[PDB]
């Protein structure tokens, strides 16, 4: 009946394991490819669905997978696959930190502002926002335009022992700044409007000390801001296509930058 | 004698083959949306993963018992009692998932990997190789599943930010807004029925 | 699944939200406005006098109008799931 | 009577693994087998309840998930047991001592089963995934298929267990309400009510003798 | 499991809820207000010298309705506990 | 021993691969057999307690869940040093050098625990599930079958695991609200009590021993 | 573990805790009563200006106080762990 | 040695494979097993020394699980130094390649850490677990079981990490309770007082450079 | 012959398939081989700083851990290029094709390693340990062991962390009393300033462009 | 692990704490009566009047007499870390 000899067995085990590692690398961590929602089964599958096409028509760099040198081309392939999925981590960073801090503002999470102690966060707003973006990925099929880069990476650096240039990995760590000012840029409108907001309630508390934030100015601040935010959303579309888009680009010229200097 | 070993290793490899067929069916949509909402109801591993897949495999056999039915009666059984090779039962068991699979892959992820897979022109849609099919398949489902699970996981945060807020503006600051919330997630969870709805979601979204 | 239905769906999420939120939030806000008028009509003043009667207002909020945010919970939600194929791409 | 494989070297160091389907949808089938024995069987509706007790008492992972799932199971084999040794009597001892084909006893080991789920199974999931299946008049409990019967149960499953939870929740939602709202008469914004609330859930846990009657609750819910 | 069931069942536990909550929030309420008249009538400024009498009361009304809460919350509890494997179905 | 893989060589160096019914129950039971002794262990009693003490010192996760869990595991070996060398010297002895079989050997070592847990179930949840499982006349101890037996040990214990969780939070409690009280009364109304609570709250557990006390009581109160 | 005696532990826990935060509570009472007065009676007011001599008079209740509500807290502490053996039932 | 699989023939030139129950056994142990040899170590009482600093500088995971986990194995690793090179020249060393079986390699590998537990273990402790265990005189260090000396061992790191902890949080309560003093003298009451503590009690922290002396006053007391 | 299974005749022909004690080590602790790793290189002082900002915004958790964790990998694999360069030219190189032997081959890759902790590690911190393993005058840097360095490197790290943490903290501080003393001069007693507060904080956050000047700060003075 | 010794050496924290909080507390109570004083005279009810003094007042005795306080807090805690292994008995 099936009939599995042991070459075929092996050929396939050794051949397919660095583009594999590789692609696992990206999928642990990425936008989407790593949820906890995902199974770890489904994960390690996506990724020899990918490794089915890497495969072919890539270098046979068939070297032994348990002795050092295993563990040398795995760190390779570990440090391409994080720095690719961490550098994209980004934008989705930039929107729950607008959103938290909108959010704060509002008033949702004050345990946080006087103790830090207890999981009293539940940045709620953030998830929806942080939703948003994800769904805005989804239609411009950010996770294709993702593995169509590894395969770039794949094709420009091969499995093989150059060590990888380490100017780009400061470079998108510097990059890292892109989060604090996309959420300044993303939340500038209901920020001031909130802060305009709070100096008015402390306007009020001026001729009446007896009118307090928790009296007064947290229902009233939640109202204006789910309002903003009602109204905030229809910016988010443009923004997040800025936002793809730029980390995208930046991505490309630090891919282009690494193999250079090996 | 190593062979004997070789043969073990091979076994425990082996154990991880499924992996491709849950691929082929429904499980990496349902499991994931099942995920999704595990993630909604403010509960991680409230259900633990056991029950999950075992309910997502149940999905699934329901779901794909027509694809099995012809895989049954056009590979199975034709090689069960040896009236036909392997190499080509294996192809007979691929026409019905061929057509399955095309039914719900996106266009994007397939012109995707025709260009990364450096693959030439194609007349028809059946000269379209596995190797190209399953990846494609493979994301289309995650993207419809993700999509389907942020439209289901909307109302639970807007219950969410709701009590939050009310909370909030009752002064109650240390509170945590997740264990009023759950219940009330629950309450209207079961009294919109939401199972039922989400199955027979499922299972029309995924045969259509 | 274009963009904008996303937006759409977005900007209905949080119209909802504000439904649910609106009526608890502005009762909670008439009435600590209300003590708090009182309080400064005479001489007493304290922080917590203002919080019973805010939990009394939502409770009795709650009570009034629970049932019609529930239908419009329920009725967001059995839309959702009936629109659920028709926003597949 | 299980399938299995052979093994003939070829040349020097070399390894062929001849291998049937029956055999390899048995050996596809031991990772998830463990998890589909659990689905037929009340381990679902236990487990969810359990787990929504656990975020009700207001410290989740207080007891570990291990101990979860054991008692779980415990309570699934209480509940279970005569299944079980029906499943035994009639599937395990003909076949042990190769008596009868596998098959068969298969389809021997499924009818209790199938019994229990169509006992436990609501009408309304059953019709509605008829109807999603474009099935026939199913009139019969024999005619219904395990296609339709297993989604249905575990529909229903879910369902009662949702509903069970919900019930569990309120008392504790109550408590963890009204020292809310005493705390905040009394001031203390600073004070968490969850380190109040805990003490005083496992006061009413314990002296409502909660435990027997969640089991018993557990227990009798499923004969009916 | 109708609406109607879970509206009733809702109803019924707030009638409990406030039952374990109508006593020391009144009393709360009635002690603070009292201690906010005598901040009135003589100019006295001080903020928290309401606190220690509120705690006072509260502490009074556990120690006095303190069995009647319990046993009208365990009662509560007991028949909850027993109509659970019969509100389902 | 355990069951296992089966090879018999057919023809020219073939080697065949099968297995039973057996070996596939057992690699299925592989996931949960530590879960079930652990139940069978009492270490929920122990683990619940302690973590309901983690959760009273008002600092979670201050003992990492690793420690907590590998003390409850001494704690556990500790108690039950006459049961495992029981199981030894009546189990394990015997079935090591194939004297005796499987089948009987687990029975045979699950003699001890049947009796622990018999003298730890409370009365209660035996006659419960007793008239749940709608037995005939049951008048021995040897009469009463283990899928009794295990869910009410199950409840008895997490009974008595509640119980003593919530006597032990009554202190911390105390110390809570008498910090919170005096930090409201001096007017500091934005200062969390947990900050200073907890330094007070460990300086009361190193002053009275608690950990001696609370070991002390955890196994005194378990032989009865 | 029946209610009453459920309630004879709470009932002596509330005890233990009252004796333990009663002079804490009243010096502080005192203390900001007197200098709510003394503000009063000089037609002068700053609300921080008592927070000093509360911080003060409790400062030392702490140390005329210490050892005692500190035996009582460890003998009470003592009698719940050695009585748990015999109150698990 | 060690435990494996096994293959062992049967019948007609028949040979089964499966796996030994001393593997059932590791497996098992695995799940919890790290956990129990690493509080035989220095881990216990360092690592929940370093989570009530964690808490005391009122940043709750401000330095990582993961950090805290790696600064406590390495203080472990330099406190036993001499205990791990012990066990490497008398069970490491004469087994790695089988000059030794595994039955008493164990028992000298445990012989120094005994030792050192019987060091580092109060005697209040040991007395109260022999006590309990209703065992002997115990007059000599062989005559004192491991069963009594776990948990003892246990029970005394416990109390003095939690003894240097409270000690630990007394200038972190000072300079929390002075900033909230001063800022409730200056009006400043709505402001949060951790806020503006935390950068001070790092700068105190710094400047005292505590974090050394953390380091050799944990060795110098855990030597003893 | 696996290279982590030994095999051993027993018996009548019986292979006893054993696991090597190097593999049940690893095995046991690979879950905390990154913990290691992670501590041994520029981790444990990003990760603090990273920390120590968050907590400097006044807005915890306001990026995720995820993407944190993440940056502060591309500052170590950065930062420490020249390290593993040198480990490649002087272990690698020599050795990929079997050019130089086993032994010095790890003395080879911790060389460049031991001298990257030495110039990190304070000198104090350093006499310190030294005086507590009572070792000699360890005047080179080769005489230095692995158990002396590796704590004073992580004690060292920990320092510089803080201290650089609370240079993070000095404007955002200062930003914080600037606001929360404007709002109380002007009679706003009952806002608290936080709200107002963390806007500012980010916007002259992002002016100063103050993520740079971190990344420039750590690549800097790490090195010297 | 005696209670003495735990009441010594929470004594000796006071004793620090106090040596830490007195000149800060007393300059700011004093501005703050000085000031309170002077409001009699002029009839200005501006609340928080007395908040910009008291700042001024509390920076002036943190630079004046800061180096005190942190030598203070270095021995303090010098003391307890180096006596940290003797505590354990």
């Amino acid at each position: 009946m099936i009939q599995v000899t042991s070459e075929q067995w092996l050929y396939w085990l050794h051949l397919y394991f660095w583009p594999l590692l590789r692609v696992l690398a990206l999928i642990s961590t990425a936008p989407i490819l790593s949820e906890r929602a995902i199974p770890k089964r489904v994960k390690l599958g996506l990724g020899i669905m990918i490794t089915l096409v890497i495969a072919p028509s890539l270098p046979a760099n068939d070297t032994p997978l348990f002795s050092i040198a295993a563990l040398w081309l795995a760190m390779q392939q570990i440090l391409i696959g994080i720095a690719l999925g961490f550098t994209m981590q980004f934008a989705f960073a930039a929107v729950r930190t607008a959103g938290e801090f909108i959010g704060l503002q509002m008033g949702l999470s004050f345990a946080t502002f006087v103790d830090p102690g207890s999981h009293l966060n539940m940045p709620v707003l953030a998830r929806i926002m942080d939703m948003l973006a994800m769904l805005l990925f989804l239609t411009f099929n950010g996770h294709l335009w993702l593995i169509s880069l590894l395969v770039d990476t794949f094709h420009t650096l091969p499995i093989g022992s150059n060590p990888v240039n380490s100017n780009a990995f400061m470079a998108l760590a510097r990059a890292g700044g892109l989060i604090f000012l996309n959420g300044l840029m993303l939340a500038l409108p209901v920020i001031t409007l909130l802060l305009t907001l709070n100096l008015a309630l402390g306007l009020l508390n001026r001729m009446a000390p007896q009118l307090s934030i928790f009296v007064i100015g947290f229902p009233l601040t939640l109202t204006v801001g789910i309002m903003l935010m009602a109204a905030l959303m229809p910016l988010i579309a443009p923004f997040c296509e800025h936002l793809f888009s730029e980390i995208f680009n930046l991505l490309a010229d630090i891919v282009s930058e690494m193999p250079i200097n090996n | 004698w190593s062979l004997s070993v070789q043969t073990l290793v091979f076994i425990t490899s082996l154990t991880f083959l499924p992996a491709i067929l849950l691929m082929m069916t429904s499980f990496t949509r349902i499991i994931i949306v099942f995920g999704l909402l595990r993630n909604a109801l403010g509960t991680p591993s409230a259900p633990p993963n056991q029950v999950l897949l075992g309910l997502a495999l149940f999905l699934t056999f329901f779901i794909m018992s027509p694809v099995i039915d012809k895989i049954y009666v056009d590979a199975y059984q034709p090689f069960s009692e040896q009236k036909i090779s392997m190499q080509e039962a294996l192809d007979k068991g691929a026409q019905p998932l061929r057509a399955f699979m095309l039914r719900q892959t996106r266009e994007a992820d397939l012109a995707l990997f025709a260009r990364l897979a450096n693959s030439g022109p194609l007349q028809g849609p059946e000269a379209v190789p596995m190797r190209i099919l399953l990846p494609a398949y493979v994301t289309s489902e995650l993207k419809t599943a993700f999509q389907i699970g942020f439209t289901i996981f909307i109302p639970f945060l807007i219950i969410d930010l709701v009590i939050a807020s009310v909370l909030m503006a009752l002064g109650m600051m240390m509170v945590p807004p997740a264990t009023i919330a759950l219940p009330f997630k629950l309450m209207l969870f079961v009294l919109v029925d939401g199972w039922q709805l989400l199955m027979g979601s499922l299972a029309q979204s995924f045969y259509s | 699944m274009t963009p904008e239905s996303v937006m759409m769906m977005g900007t209905e999420a949080m119209k909802v939200a504000l439904a649910l939120a609106a009526p608890l939030l502005l009762v909670a806000l008439i009435t600590g406005l209300i003590i708090s008028i009182l309080q400064a009509a005479t001489q007493i003043n304290e922080m917590t006098l203002s919080f019973i009667p805010k939990i009394v207002a939502v409770f009795i909020a709650i009570i009034v109008a629970g049932p019609w945010m529930l239908n419009l919970l329920l009725d967001y939600v059995r839309t959702l799931f009936s629109n659920l194929p028709y926003i597949i791409g």
